[PDB]
């Protein structure tokens, strides 16, 4: 007779210290003791018809677990205490736990039956445990497929999407190779998502185990001018287009361009690569020590910013967003089926509030910017205050307040508003065909107009999560085995 | 292994309790099932003095789907766990069900809506 | 693996003991004469595979040899030694005209079929029909193996010696001359055996608490002796649990309602586990079951005044040694378990003479043996300061020795 | 302790080569019935040791079997069955009635005294007395054997038996019933085999340069009979050195100072040892010594045309395959070494018959059975691109194999 979840009370790991938090470049958490692991899985009631699992786009947002994790099934393995049979269980389904659980925004903690006015149980602290004692204790070692047939996929992208699809390929029995233009492969992973979140070690090991797989990457080899498509299609077979998608949208507001003004994926990969480097002593970054930073756009790519500048030790930092300030519950046109609205108060932002005491403030919303300053340097940034107002239809608007006009002093500036498709029209090698820049295609059966080009990931999902991407290299994979050797279970 | 045998036994005596038949040697011969979606040939042929509405598949469709499922076991090159099952729960890629999480959160949502579409 | 190094330790122990020289050690660690041969076969499908024999005769000093026969799949030569020796240990200790012997097959009763078992018992017998005769070796029936075996083997050594030999082979049917009470020899033993123990230890067999763990044939015979003897049983046990009552348990009803196998549990009612039937107060404990039992956890929770090992090695050192310190008496199993043998020695006398005994002479003789041995054993155990299966041991071998010693072997 | 491997692996190389199933070599790989047996003895001083025994018969279809028996103190039971395996292959090759087997005893000749050798072979024959007879099994004389052993084993099992059997053991006295020629068995088979050789091989005998190490009993009978056929020996050699005349070294003179050990070498003067007399150049060469002699550094130096391998295995694989390739005609052992086992099968029939041959008939029945067998097996190994080595396995298998099929065991 389960009772944990309201015999117990949902608790958090030990982390580091906010204040000391801004000192070294490492985890800022740690997966549960034994106990504390076994509490919260016994939280989980063995919930039939689990709505973690759905993994479906709902309202126009994401809810469940996409890669359909047995958690049930590993919440009830963590509660009874096994964890190599857990672990296995894990491992049938997904293939990157370790970047999963400390990267994923856990939809699934956000709606599952247990959230119905209650705190939801810790699926990704506890997937995360999990996966983090199975390396300690090493039970993760290559499969190394010994049946292989002669064949040759040549993915290209070394994103999670990319990663995924190569080691399904792999383990079908197929040689892959995967073309990427960084020095390290990874993608996103590697270079995007801030040392915080994912050090690079384990993204390191997990590719090491890839390459003992057999992968054979292939580095700095852009498959763009270097290589054509043609001699391409001529020496592989199939190709898995997981490019990725990077190019993001401008402002088209006078003023952007006096020098200052940076990209946040560009400025993110100039910093991650220098320290890895050289532990960003090459001087070969943008460095705002003794200056302003402010980063227009909010979500992830400016949570990021915000703690990049704030470990740079910048003087101010202020995030700027045109989306209302989101409530601290529940409201009536939300609910639990449905992935919540509610205040989050992530890392990057506790942090900031702590560390600043002569402005212990963030999340300076309902405003986004106008024409900047010139002459040289940014000098000031004016903005005004934009409601949202129904229209025409009881349709929002967005209608700014004249008398609002405020000024703020800025000398860096970092655009992170959204991105777009694929590296379009750069990469028209291939006769595929794009709509908003994304690549054409559908869930399932991704063949496009040409023979033997598959899309994947970002690429045609827009923006998506590593989730999305893991699921839709594995489905990919599956495609591209039926379409080669006609029968393959997955 | 002991109490295995004891439970099924128990089983079966509730089995046979449902229907009224107190000994399992009458129930041994007494054949109480009867088949939905099964040819009334092959009922006649093997399974004769079973009562069946819709007729149904035949004996070269049951050959296919146990070969089907023979092959595809036998198969088995991916990994070595059994897929979840789906008789009594629901798990996404499983066995169908009338009340998925779809069906259930979208009439929760028009009810409390008052919403028509 | 280790179960001819076990068999030569304790016969070791044994022999110095009693003090004899080492040459007799040196004879009596291996068998005498162990024969490996190959039996064709022919199977269903008409194709023909190779069954590896064995034969195993530990000594005939005293005279004709005798052993089992076990089909068993694992069945090895280290196995086969061990179990001459076991097997002379008991005829020593029984004080039988046997010296010892074993037999096997490595095969698979399980996939083998009806005729193809007939089939290679016959090739078994027109393999090792040399050194098998009536003053040279005597089979008998053991694991995968029973009356239809044994008639098929009497059959075939009658149609090669040319001449009827029912004395040949032990365990026939009755039709073919066999001995009554074949089945309850073991029960009869036991019951001889708790008996007597009872009487020297002052245990009043008249309303003496006993408990049966184990309900097959042994089991049901033990139970039935008992009740018909006046002593109360309080505890039965099965493959499917067990009961407990003070006060009996209507053992006429129980053996009326006994079915094939001997279970006797209700369906729905819990049952006691064998871990706790062993704790359950009782004069007389009769382990008659699974090997690995008493150990040291229920040593000190064990209670009866009287324990017998009707099973084969139940126990293990660290019990026994915890039992003696207690003051437990503890009857050996080499003692418990020599009513088959000691029936079968009956039915091989009654085939050399021709006439047949009755159930009331076979009651009368084995009771009569079993008294003596247990009598014999118990008082020389109670003049040298050792365990009853220090003592077992010893007597057994104190006869093989002893013949040795005449024959001038060595 | 790669003796039993390499047995089972040329047994099924030929059998392969036969194609018959793997049936046959399932039953063939281990002999049928294998007795180990304790021996009690009893020492000048009176104290009591006790021998270790061993038999073997690999097969008894052909019809009795036959095996020698060595008293090597390290005598054990895989080199028993591979030496059974090895006779039964030289009665194969022979063409002889018998299935082929070994015995054994672990003792010392050295340390073991005259009256208690006696006691030993006469406590053997009373251990193993049932499972052998005249239509059973033969003994013959092998190393650590000789005549006075056969004689007493002769003697025993007269007792035993009652009757006289003469022809229940081979090797005897000249007096006790002996065959004639039992010393130069292996000389006259060698000298068959070796003018058989040269005349296939176009050799002419008359002139032949000839090599013989080692000139025990072996080497001077044949010796002997090469320089009463024609041929002219180049070199001898012994335990303390050699010889060299390209135009004869008068055998005549060497064999009447030929002392009892059969060394030659003078003593003043230099000789040549073995591994250049190997070099030196002859037709035929004959080592008959120490084994492991030729190997890959002389395999290019040797030059003789007709290599025979009197000894057992004095060669490798290595040498034998060098030797194939350079085209040089390498006799094996197995039929250069059989005069003993014919002569003893001569023997055998004499006493059976009751009525002794002269040396003459037994001179004319060996060489025309040498001749064939050699002429069968040389045949057989020209139809068939394979080595004489092969040939040989697989002719001494054909037989065994074949009888066993017709015997119906499979
Ligand atoms: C918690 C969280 C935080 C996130 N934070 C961020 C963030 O800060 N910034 C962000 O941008 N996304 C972020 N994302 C989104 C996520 O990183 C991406 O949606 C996803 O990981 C990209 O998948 P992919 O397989 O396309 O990888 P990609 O890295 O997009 O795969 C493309 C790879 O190929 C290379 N490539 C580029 N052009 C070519 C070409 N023409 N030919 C060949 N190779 C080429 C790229 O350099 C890259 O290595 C976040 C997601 C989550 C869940
Ligand atoms: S991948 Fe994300 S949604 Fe899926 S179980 Fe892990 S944390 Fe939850
Ligand atoms: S997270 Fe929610 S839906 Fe999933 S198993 Fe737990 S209670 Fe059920």
């Amino acid at each position: 007779k389960p009772t944990g979840f309201m015999e117990i009370k949902r608790e958090k790991p030990a982390e580091r210290d906010p204040l000391t938090r801004l000192k070294d470049w490492k985890e800022y958490s740690a997966p549960f003791s034994e106990e504390a692991s076994k509490r919260q899985g016994a939280r989980c009631m063995d919930c039939g018809t689990p709505f973690c699992q759905i993994g479906a786009d709902i309202n126009g947002f994401t809810s469940g677990c996409p890669i359909y994790n047995l958690i049930p099934e590993w919440n009830g393995l963590v509660y009874r205490g096994r964890w190599k049979e857990a672990l296995e269980r894990l491992l049938k389904t997904n293939n990157f736990p370790e970047f999963t659980g400390r990267v994923c925004p856990a939809p699934c903690e956000g709606s599952c039956t247990l959230a119905i006015s209650d705190p939801a149980v810790s699926i990704k602290n506890i997937e995360r445990t999990i996966i983090d004692k199975g390396f300690e204790n090493g039970w993760i070692q290559p499969r190394i497929p010994k049946k292989r047939t002669g064949k040759k996929v040549a993915i290209v992208g070394s994103g999670p999407a990319g990663l995924a699809s190569a080691d399904q390929l792999n383990q079908a029995g197929h040689s892959v190779t995967v073309f990427e233009r960084a020095d390290r492969a990874g993608g996103l992973l590697t270079y995007g998502i801030p040392n915080m979140k994912l050090e690079k070690g384990i993204v390191e090991r997990r590719i090491k185990l890839l390459t003992q797989e057999g992968i054979d990457f292939v580095t700095n080899t852009e498959i763009g001018v270097d290589i054509t498509a043609d001699e391409l299609k001529e020496q592989f077979d199939a190709v898995i287009l997981c490019t990725g998608a990077q190019k993001q949208r401008d402002l088209l507001i006078e003023g952007r361009d006096s020098k200052g003004v940076h990209y946040a994926m560009d400025y993110l990969t100039l910093a991650t690569k220098s320290y890895l480097d050289s532990n960003f002593k090459d001087k070969q970054f943008i460095d705002a020590k003794g200056k302003d930073v402010i980063v227009i756009g909010g979500g992830d790519t400016g949570a990021d910013c915000v703690a990049t500048a704030l470990r740079q030790k910048a003087k101010s930092v202020h995030q700027f967003g045109k989306h209302p300030k989101l409530p601290p519950a529940r409201t009536n046109d939300n609910m639990w089926p449905e992935q919540p609205h509610v205040f989050t108060l992530e890392y990057a932002y506790e942090e900031a509030e702590a560390k600043f005491g002569r402005d212990p403030r963030e999340y300076s919303i309902q405003t986004t910017k106008m024409v900047a300053d010139k002459n040289g340097k940014l000098k000031e940034l004016h903005t005004i205050q934009m409601e949202k107002v129904k229209n025409e239809h009881g349709k929002y608007e967005f209608r700014e307040l004249p008398g609002t006009e405020k000024v703020w002093p800025a000398q860096l500036v970092f655009i992170a508003i959204g991105f777009e498709g694929t590296e379009q029209p750069l990469l028209k090698q291939f006769g595929v065909n794009s709509v908003n820049n994304k690549i054409s295609a559908a869930y399932g059966d991704y063949q496009t107009n040409i023979d033997g080009v598959f899309a994947a990931g970002d690429a045609r999902r827009g923006q998506s999560l590593i989730v999305w991407a893991i699921n839709e290299g594995r489905e990919v994979a599956r495609e591209v085995d039926r379409y080669l050797m006609g029968s393959s279970v997955l | 292994v002991s109490k295995y045998g004891k439970s099924i036994t128990e089983g079966v005596v509730k089995v046979m309790s449902k229907m009224g038949i107190s000994t399992v040697q009458s129930y041994r011969g007494a054949q109480i099932f009867e088949a939905v979606g099964i040819s009334r040939d092959v009922i006649d042929r093997y399974f004769s003095g079973t009562a069946s509405q819709l007729g149904g598949i035949d004996l070269q469709t049951i050959a296919e789907e146990a070969q089907r499922r023979h092959r595809e076991a036998y198969q088995d090159d991916y990994s070595k766990t059994l897929e979840p099952g789906s008789d009594f729960q629901w798990r996404n890629g499983g066995e169908h069900h009338a009340f998925n999480p779809k069906t259930i959160h979208t009439l929760q949502w028009a009810c409390r809506r008052n919403d028509y579409n | 693996l280790d179960v001819l190094k076990s068999t030569q330790t304790v016969i070791h122990k044994a022999l110095e003991k009693l003090g004899y020289p080492e040459e007799v050690y040196e004879l009596l660690k291996e068998p005498m004469r162990l024969l490996t041969v190959k039996i064709p076969v022919r199977m269903d499908d008409g194709s023909v595979k190779i069954f590896t024999g064995y034969r195993a005769q530990h000594n005939d000093s005293v005279g004709p040899t005798k052993g089992g026969i076990r089909f068993h799949p694992n069945v090895t030569e280290k196995e086969v030694k061990a179990l001459s020796i076991w097997m002379s240990l008991k005829c020593g200790i029984i004080d039988l005209p046997y010296g010892g012997g074993k037999g096997g097959i490595v095969c698979d009763p399980r996939d083998m079929s009806f005729r193809e078992l007939e089939r290679l018992s016959r090739g078994y017998v027109r393999a090792i029909s040399q050194i098998v005769g009536p003053t040279k070796d005597v089979p008998a029936p053991d694991v995968f193996t029973n009356s239809q075996i044994m008639a098929w083997m009497m059959d075939e050594y009658s149609r090669i010696d040319e001449f009827n030999s029912p004395g040949f082979i032990t365990g026939k049917p009755l039709v073919l001359g066999g001995s009554h009470g074949r089945e309850s020899a073991t029960a009869k033993g036991v019951t001889i055996c708790i008996k007597e123990a009872a009487k020297k230890r002052g245990i009043d067999i008249k309303g003496a608490r006993v408990v049966v763990q184990g309900f097959g044939n042994a089991g049901s015979y033990l139970a039935k002796f008992m009740h018909d003897a006046g002593a109360k049983v309080v505890g039965i046990s099965d493959a499917y649990g067990g009961l407990y009552d003070p006060e009996g348990l209507d053992i006429d009803y129980l053996l009326d309602r006994r079915d094939s196998f001997g279970t006797v549990t209700k369906l729905f009612n819990d049952t006691i586990t064998n871990q706790e039937l062993l704790e359950l107060d009782c004069d007389i404990l009769v382990p008659a079951a699974i090997e690995n039992q008493i150990t040291e956890e229920n040593a000190h929770n064990i209670r009866a005044k009287i324990v017998v090992e009707a099973a084969n090695g139940p126990t293990t050192l660290e019990g026994t040694k915890i039992l003696s310190d207690r003051d437990i008496l503890l009857v050996p199993d080499v003692l418990a378990s020599a009513g088959g043998v000691t029936v079968s020695y009956f039915e091989w006398v009654q085939n050399n003479q021709g006439f047949y005994w009755s159930e009331e002479e076979v009651e009368e003789k084995l009771e009569k043996m079993m008294v003596k041995s247990f009598n014999n054993i118990y008082e020389m155990a109670n003049n040298r300061r050792i365990d009853m299966r220090l003592a077992a041991y010893m007597v057994g071998v104190r006869k093989m020795a002893e013949a040795s010693r005449f024959r001038g072997w060595i």
